[PDB]
């Protein structure tokens, strides 16, 4: 599997320059047309085929900005930290339809549509377990955003 | 003093890096200099390119329109000019680290003073023409995979002709350092 | 006579940000298959509303509202020297359908308009109802004989008897329904637009600057196309029954603004403050907007402004001549163009384009 | 007979996201709604069965069902749905109306079951399409039948304005 | 007595290093179809507000930021001999909403343009309330129903009073917002600074544009009545001072080392200014972009001038106005009082546009 935090550290330690740049694609594959990526990735097994899809989404993610995402690691009594779905019900900054409208969007619509919450939002959250959301980024991990999202904004209120 | 001048495009597929654009280049040809107009476009990426060679059009690299002219330049006459080039400066390393022979690197690196910027494009035309009017557009790095980093610069604005053979001598062999990496090409124009 | 009144207006913005959405984004619209930047019809609607040239052409406008509390209180002091306080309390509950305490959060199930000089009316008559010891249910039988006395009062508010009003409860529901009288549609370029982004940071006074993180405000300038239609017949009845007079009066003061009037959005920033380059006015039976003329992506020559106007013209050329239509058209026009069909009165200035329009397209 | 409208093109739809603002309230971030529409170029169909006009106005002479049959293609040149007209104001009127008298009706959807793709607009593109997929069809088919078409743009008769369209209708063709 | 003041300003300057993007861009904009060089209206602003010209005619200018750390030390060593430490930390942390502890970090929400005489005055408030055995609650009260008393203070934070601002947090949420009175557009060039060529066709035929020097449109204006508010209720004269500094500044300021192509010769390339009831900027004289003769400066301000008259004339336009160009381009019909140097024209605005 893929080392979650560490690809974090690498990236909040990156330098500016190589983070500017990365910021500016506005597609995940495009970042394979830079650099600075490939030396970002490499050390956390861009190498091998298999991981590559997800690490692309996942840098598409941090490429928000150096300080969009904001790690927080679990509490010992819970189980897992706080999802993605949750983070973004907690910022108060997202409507139910952009969730939606998310969930409903095409391979590719879809991270895109995602970046852009991302940096609405500001979300806190645990970066491992959004990390492997979009390791699989499947029909039911889509379903399961949106649950949490919905669930969230319900028990808050 | 003959050339010829010729728009091409290069697929969005080989023209991915910098590299990638050199060989979509020199793969319609059986040397040259290019000028970058629109980097992607959806079509791929359209080039200015100067030849000594005839492109034909190939899979990845679209010749769209070609004329060939040759050079007559009258001397006192003044020119709208544009040109791409990567003004540097040759140092010693600082970080001390050290070459292959065994002592210390040499470094390129770039002048990021709008003077010595221009001050670099009136010297490396020297004789050939003064400029009257400049401005260097800043442009954002290039990056490259070994692996590497250019920074470029374009000039626009109008010189005066000093000396028309050692301009089109300029012209036909390039200004500056990266001639492979889209920089170098001087482009005039009637006033 | 003509029933319709149709405003066209091209307008030419310098960047700006006049409209955005959830996520700060330029509102856009894709017509003939491109991107066009969008200004939409509510924020039009608002800013001549709030507009000062209303204030002083027009009279109050109305006030929207959901906070049922803060309205009467407004109301107390508002009306507190023609009426007795439960008067107005009961008046208001009346009219909203929820309980007028002195508690001091009470809700409307929606924002709704409230106009002041109608509430007025309907103390008088809820006074009069209490003198005679008369039922609220009689009380709405009564009113409902007579709607029109009712809508004489929204001549204090032309606001909503231009773009009508719903409500869900209260007496209102059977009382307050107003049709709207203009329809108007969302601004779009006549052009496509991709957009800018203004990359920007905030200094802090106090800390070395270092390497920071931009923020990203989209923003671009483009050649709007508005267009709005007033039913005539339609507003003089939702005045109460005014005369036709009146209404082309209200109109014409519709046209000012919407030749005028800019949303203040982003305006501190980017100061769009641009005037209207062409305003054409046609009185018609059946209303028609014109803006399949820009359905082809108007392309730039010599700016984007020329060519719409020019396309414009040739467009109502086209449909002219096509559905015949005989109805009275003026133009006004900040740049002298390519002629129009002569059928069409040329004005040099706005005000005589509105002169024209108050006499009802004969002046 | 009339069918549905469909554009000729494929849609996506925009969303308009809005608020309603409290006169009353100082600010704060509410929660916005939301709104779909889109613009399109759509086709229209219907056709009249003209004997059974006749026989449902109880005998009417075939000059009343022309007559009838003219004011529907007015109609459905010109008038548009009041759905959020007001807000919206879509008052568009027909860019092309073409009629047609046949021996068995038939629809021209299939002009557009390859989507229209947009140049220079929907709007040119698809009347394009509609008249060579017409051409096909009738000469395929052996269409001979009156035929006349209004368009705005520059065996088919061509009529420059809608009247005259009316009064060929009018007129059975002739 | 018109109620805005329009400043259009033509000013002539490098089209290079001036407002750079993330990365190492010139900013611009489109406009009618063509690039122009954009100077975006937060640059021009705190270019202004930084400048020795503002220092030395508007006075001090605000301390914007987000360290409140720092800004209590800064309080403490500016205050310190007139309040004493515990009431000075008493109020930033009233005004800001977070607690003032001696911790080495202390966030606000957002940077938040804060004026130390208004701090202080806030001290009095405070202090004296302690005197006067007020919980914070009706102080939050009292305070709340003369707010003119605070921004008196503005007038040692002008920029805020021209330019706006906004709280999130603290007592400063209610007794803070500030609604700007200037409106500024961003910088835009009348003209297209890619030179205007096709390389190909024109190297077969082997008006003079400028390169070094470019013509940007800056438009602002300011709402007196709204200036005059947000200073405490000062006169319609101390308004017009100011927005005659801001004339000259929009005039003449460039962001960073540069300055005007013609600084040494002329003090200004063109300016009008222009009273009315309800603002409206020029910039779609420039939409066709202008097209150069000998430079951009002249064939500009042609522009300018040309449709000055078609929207004057149209829109009737009788309000008080004014212009200063010592370019011979075809004059401006209106009744446009010209003025011979800068100066005049400052003192034509300092004058409500009678003099």
């Amino acid at each position: 599997e893929i080392d979650a935090m560490a690809l974090y550290r690498a990236w909040q330690q990156l330098d500016n320059g190589s983070c500017a740049q990365i910021r500016r694609v506005s597609e995940p594959d495009e970042l394979r047309d830079i650099p600075a990526f490939y030396r970002l990735v490499q050390p956390f097994g861009w190498e091998n085929p298999r991981h590559q899809q997800a690490l692309l989404r996942m840098v598409f993610c941090l490429s928000a900005g150096k300080n969009v995402i904001r790690h927080q690691d679990k509490k010992s009594e819970q189980t897992t930290g706080i999802s993605l779905g949750r983070a973004l019900a907690n910022s108060g900054r997202i409507n139910e339809r952009r969730i939606f409208q998310l969930i409903r969007a095409d391979r590719t619509a879809d991270m895109v549509q995602l970046r852009r919450l991302l940096t609405h939002a500001e979300p806190v959250l645990d970066w491992p377990l959004m990390a492997r959301m979009l390791t699989w980024w499947g029909k039911r991990e889509r379903q399961q955003l949106l649950e949490d999202f919905v669930l969230t904004t319900n028990k808050n209120a | 003093a003959w050339m010829y001048l010729s728009k091409v495009i290069i697929a969005r597929a080989w023209s991915r890096d910098l590299y990638q654009l050199h060989q979509g280049l020199w793969h319609l040809f059986p040397d040259f200099l290019f000028h970058v107009e629109k980097r992607n476009t959806p079509e791929g990426c359209h080039v200015l390119l100067q030849s000594a060679q005839m492109p034909v059009s190939t899979a990845v690299a679209t010749v769209i329109k070609t004329k060939q002219v040759e050079f007559q330049l009258q001397v006192g006459v003044p020119l709208y000019f544009r040109l791409r080039a990567n003004p540097i400066k040759t140092i010693l390393d600082n970080q001390k680290r050290l070459d292959s022979k065994g002592n210390i690197k040499r470094c390129r690196v770039p002048l990021i003073k709008e003077a010595e910027q221009i001050a670099w494009l009136q010297r490396k035309l020297g004789n050939a023409a003064r400029v009257e009017d400049v401005h260097p557009i800043s442009e954002r790095p290039q990056y490259f995979s070994k692996s590497g980093k250019i920074q470029t610069v374009c000039f626009e604005g109008v010189l005066t002709i000093n000396d028309a053979p050692a301009l089109i001598d300029l012209v036909q062999q390039g200004i500056g350092p990266a001639k492979s990496m889209g920089c170098g090409l001087l482009s005039l124009a009637p006033l | 006579m003509s029933n319709f009144i149709n405003i066209h207006v091209l307008i030419s913005h310098s960047p700006s940000c006049l409209n955005r959405d959830d996520m700060n984004m330029q509102k856009d619209a894709i017509f003939g298959g491109k991107r066009r930047v969008r200004i939409s019809s509510q924020s039009l609607k608002r800013a001549m509303r709030k507009s000062g040239y209303y204030a002083q052409n027009i009279g109050e406008s109305s006030l929207r509202t959901i906070h049922l509390a803060q309205l009467r209180d407004v109301l107390r002091q508002k009306l507190g020297e023609r009426f007795d306080q439960k008067i107005i309390d009961k008046t208001l509950a009346l009219l909203s359908g929820k309980s007028v305490d002195e508690a001091e959060k009470i809700s409307a199930d929606a924002v709704t308009p409230w106009v002041v000089g109608e509430i007025a009316w309907f103390c008088e008559q809820v006074a009069k109802a209490e003198a005679d010891n008369l039922d609220d249910k009689k009380l709405l039988k009564v009113l409902k004989e007579d709607i029109a006395a009712i809508r004489v009062n929204l001549q204090q508010g032309v606001d909503i008897a231009l773009s009508g009003r719903m409500a869900t409860s209260g007496m209102m529901t059977e009382l307050g329904k107003v049709d709207g009288a203009m329809s108007i549609a969302h601004a779009i370029t006549t052009h496509q637009v991709d957009s800018d982004i203004d990359w920007f940071t905030a200094v802090d006074d106090l800390q070395e600057q270092g390497s920071a993180h931009l923020g990203t405000q989209e923003f671009s300038s483009g050649v709007f196309y508005r267009y709005a239609n007033i039913n005539l017949a339609q507003l003089q009845e939702n005045l109460g029954g005014a005369s036709r007079e009146q209404a082309l009066e209200i109109a014409t003061h519709v046209v000012h603004m919407l030749a005028t009037e800019v949303p203040g959005a982003k305006q501190r920033t980017y100061a769009a403050f641009n005037p209207a380059d062409m305003v054409m006015v046609n009185f018609s039976d059946m209303p028609l907007s014109m803006a399949n003329a820009f359905e082809k992506a108007v392309k730039a020559k010599d700016g984007f402004l020329q060519p719409s106007i020019q396309a414009f013209n040739q467009y109502w050329d086209r449909v002219a001549n096509g559905y015949g239509l005989n109805g009275a058209a003026a133009q006004f026009s900040l740049s002298d163009v390519d002629p129009i069909t002569a059928q069409v009165k040329q004005m040099p200035t706005l005000e005589q384009l509105k002169s024209w329009v108050r006499n009802n397209g004969e002046a």
